[PDB]
């Protein structure tokens, strides 16, 4: 039987290391006008804008290339004991995955 | 009625896992559903620290070995309450999962409340529903926090009304007043779908088991 | 009805005490189930506290040996132009292949960080992966 | 307040009165209708009061008494509708249906 | 069990950048 | 019958609580007025209820009319009942020293027949709870609401002998002078027994109260202590 | 609002 420690050790997300400036493959799962919600295997999805070039190709189920900046966007504000989370990841949409 | 009680309502309480909820999930399944992913170290709640395996690059990881035991207890309790024909109410203010939770509650023949929670629904149910209304016997929180990252008022209200609660508690949640907390990821759709699947399956199996037991008892 | 003091004891203790005291005529439907299969912790209200002074959370940072290797890789060859596919549970990055080869040589050879690094790079080029410093 | 027994007695009284009115007017009780009731009551109890409600009227008791008090749970106490505890089961059920249809369509003068 | 995490300083930390004149008189 | 004084509302019985909307009857519960105050007009009442078998509560009621305030306070009190643990159903399990806001309460467990030698409000609450033998001293600000809150908090946070036995995994053995050297085991752990004895603390680091020691040594000289009083 | 109606 494989223990949770082994699973965490051999997990691709763990293998990735720091998330800054890492190329990942995400999948579009929801669209709102020109807004694409993309899941790349992390805890949160990332919300990107439909590119002005070949924008029709970006449809639900589409595979896209992303450059991660932060897995979860949080920040501590003045007079707060806990971070405020926007419940979203930060990523840059590069293009379609051929 | 003594024989009825002793053979139907008391017999299931003598077995460790009467409804076989241990086979509904494994640590591998919870890992695949990303149940171990928590929030940043900055959003951590103190009372959730004993459930946290560690912080991987400032991201909290939930200990799935503990999630397994807590989920086993919660599922066993939910199955036993569904066996006794108790009213089960799911609650969640995450709008991304409202439709799924209402569909699941409709499917398992239980109740859902995914909308705005009006003050006094539980502590003043008698005025808002009627003098003879029956309150839930168990409340399951798939999300314990409201849209302001403050605890759902139903947690404290159900504690006041002496109603047991099951609850999916993320690393930023407060598990003190949830009777059966289950540490786990409450954001990713895979995890929430897994939780809904497990609870629906447990309730359905418990109800079928109750009907089977009653039929057998009537026959013999 | 029972006691509405949610901050005194738990629902189990309150219900049990009221039942013994004769206030409640009958046990609620959930009481027997709770008694037979109790939770790991009794659900008692506790007020969260802010830590001060030298008190620190006992949550450790998750680190592994190979992380060190990974760091050097990400600092020398940079992030691989290949994209991560985190959906595949058995995905192998270029960095992961480098780490595996490094550990293999280390277990079949001596322990010199720079020598292992250069030999591993030479090998990975031998299998035929591009590695632009 | 009108108990259900009271309403039941009103229904049976109304049916007996319907057959009596059919007897008086010479019509066949089996096919005797509410419009016939209205016409017959207008003839037998003529009234020129301008207020339409003020005239004598013979309605089915459900039309008269407020019967919106429908029970939402059975004898065991379990509510019938899975959205009962929201307090607006009808409105939220309708919203749920509309949202489901919108999901399906996404997967695929008058006022 | 060998798969548990081990204690170490953060290896993913960039060593502090040296000013252009570091080591020069 | 009168209350603590001829013209005082405190101590007066209000009768049983009304049958609650829940459908329960509370004929075995008794109610006592602890305070009536004019709010500037309306009336604020602090009342306590109890069945004499460990279940007791208190509540505040505010209303323009005094009787409405009584009813509100009583009905709300019956739905916020504490359960108080009693040693042999006559006294508390151990000495309890507490401070609620600026009020201090020192309560001492006492043998049978000792009586309730306590603040009059404490006597009323103890009679409602069912405690028959206790000593109590109130210090600091004598504020009735703070007194009631602190009393109920301290009485609800007492550790029984069984709880101590389970915590320490050891027999709780009681020694009585009237019973000689006979050891009376009052509680045994439900789980296994530890085989290692408790550390024989040569001198415990306990926080002693100067008044108690002064009384023990005979240096207390109050003309007001140990005065003959009516049975309580 | 991506979840309009919930
Ligand atoms: S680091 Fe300051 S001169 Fe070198
Ligand atoms: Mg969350
Ligand atoms: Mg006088």
């Amino acid at each position: 039987v494989e223990s949770f420690a082994s699973m965490l050790r051999h997990s691709p997300l763990t293998q990735m290391g720091p998330a800054k400036d890492k190329l990942v493959i995400g999948r579009i799962f929801h669209i709102v006008e020109n807004d694409l919600y993309i899941d790349f295997g992390g805890k949160f999805h990332c919300v990107c804008r439909r590119p002005e070039v070949d924008g029709e190709k970006y449809q639900k189920g589409t595979r896209v290339r992303l450059r991660l900046l932060d897995l979860e966007l949080t920040s501590r504000f003045l007079g707060a004991t806990t971070d405020t989370t926007v419940l979203e990841a930060n990523a840059v949409l590069l293009g379609i995955q051929e | 009625s003594t024989d009825f009680n002793d053979k139907i309502l008391n017999e299931p309480l003598k077995h460790s896992d009467f409804f076989n909820v241990k086979e509904l999930f494994s640590v591998r399944s919870l890992f695949d559903a990303r149940v171990h992913l928590g929030h940043k170290a900055g959003c951590r709640h103190r009372f959730m620290e004993p459930y946290i395996f560690g912080s991987r690059l400032d991201h909290d990881i939930i200990d799935l070995e503990q999630t397994a035991t807590h989920l086993q207890l919660a599922l066993n309790f939910t199955a036993h309450m569904a066996y006794r024909k108790g009213i089960i109410l799911f609650i969640s203010r995450n709008r991304q999962f409202s439709y799924l939770i209402e569909n699941m509650a409709r499917d398992c023949g239980e109740y859902a409340h995914t909308r705005y929670f009006r003050g006094g629904m539980l502590t003043n149910a008698r005025l808002l529903f009627g003098p003879t209304v029956r309150l839930p016997d168990l409340i399951i929180f798939l999300h314990t926090l409201n849209n302001i990252f403050e605890p759902h008022v139903a947690v404290r209200d159900a504690a006041k009304m002496n109603i047991p609660t099951v609850g999916i508690v993320d690393t930023n949640c407060n598990p003190c007043l949830i009777t059966y907390p289950v540490p786990g990821n409450d954001d990713s759709p895979l995890a929430v779908h897994l939780y809904c699947r497990l609870f629906q399956t447990a309730i359905t199996r418990a109800k079928e088991k109750r009907q089977q037991v009653e039929a057998l008892y009537r026959l013999q | 009805a029972g006691s509405r003091l949610e901050t005194v004891g738990s629902i189990f203790s309150r219900t049990r005490d009221l039942v013994r005291a004769g206030v409640l005529k009958e046990k609620p439907l959930w009481f027997d189930v709770y008694d037979a299969f109790p939770p790991l912790r009794e659900p008692v209200f506790q007020r969260p506290r802010v830590r001060y002074g030298k008190a620190k959370a006992p949550i450790q940072d998750i680190w592994y040996h190979e992380d060190r290797i990974r760091a050097k890789f990400y600092s020398v060859y940079g992030s691989g132009q290949r994209a991560f596919d985190l959906f595949n549970p058995n995905f192998k990055s270029t960095c992961q292949r480098f780490v595996e080869k490094y550990t293999e040589l280390q277990k079949l050879g001596e322990t010199d960080e720079e020598k292992l690094f250069v030999e591993t790079g030479k090998a990975l080029l031998a299998e035929g992966v591009i590695l632009r410093r | 307040t009108y108990t259900e027994d009271f309403i039941k007695k009103q229904i049976e009284e109304f049916n007996i009165g319907k057959r009596h009115l059919a007897n008086m007017m010479g019509e066949d009780p089996e096919t005797f209708t509410q419009e016939d009731i209205d016409r017959a009551i207008a003839y037998l109890f003529p009234s020129g009061l301008f207020e339409k409600r003020a005239r004598p009227v013979m309605k089915h008791p459900e039309q008269i008494f407020p019967r919106q008090r429908a029970i939402q749970w059975g004898e065991d106490g379990r509510p019938f509708h899975y959205l009962f505890y929201t307090g607006k089961q009808s409105y939220y059920s309708l919203m749920h249906d509309v949202y489901g249809m919108l999901l399906n369509l996404e997967k695929h003068g008058s006022r | 069990n060998e798969d548990l995490p081990i204690s170490m300083e953060n290896p993913y930390k960039e060593p502090l950048k040296k000013c252009i004149l570091c080591g020069k008189h | 019958e009168r209350g603590w004084s001829g013209n005082s509302w405190g101590g007066i019985s209000l009768g049983p609580p009304d049958p609650g909307p829940c459908g329960e009857t509370y004929e075995d519960f008794d109610t006592r007025i602890l305070e009536v105050r004019n709010v500037f007009k309306s009336i604020r009442v602090l009342v306590a209820v109890g069945n004499g078998k460990g279940a007791a509560g208190f509540s505040i009621g505010k209303a323009t009319d005094r009787m409405d305030a009584f009813r509100k306070a009583k009905n709300r009190a019956v739905h916020h009942l504490h359960y108080i643990e009693r040693y042999e159903d006559h006294t508390i399990f151990h000495d309890i020293s507490l401070r609620f806001k600026r009020t201090h309460i020192k309560m001492k467990k006492q043998p049978k027949g000792y009586g309730l030698r306590c603040h009059r409000a404490i006597i009323t609450i103890c009679r409602l709870i069912g405690i028959k033998d206790m000593y109590a001293k109130v210090s600091g600000s004598i504020n009735m609401l703070s007194l009631t809150q602190g009393l109920f908090r301290g009485l609800s946070r007492q550790e029984t002998h069984q709880q101590l036995a389970d915590k320490k995994g050891l027999h709780v053995v009681e020694i009585r002078e009237e019973c000689g050297p006979l050891p009376i085991v009052v509680a045994s752990p439900r789980g296994p027994l530890r085989k290692d004895p408790e550390p024989e603390d040569e001198v415990p680091d306990v926080k002693l109260d100067w008044e108690d020691v002064k009384t023990a040594q005979g240096m207390k000289r109050s003309v007001w202590s140990n005065l003959k009083r009516a049975a309580t | 609002d991506p979840w309009q109606g919930c």
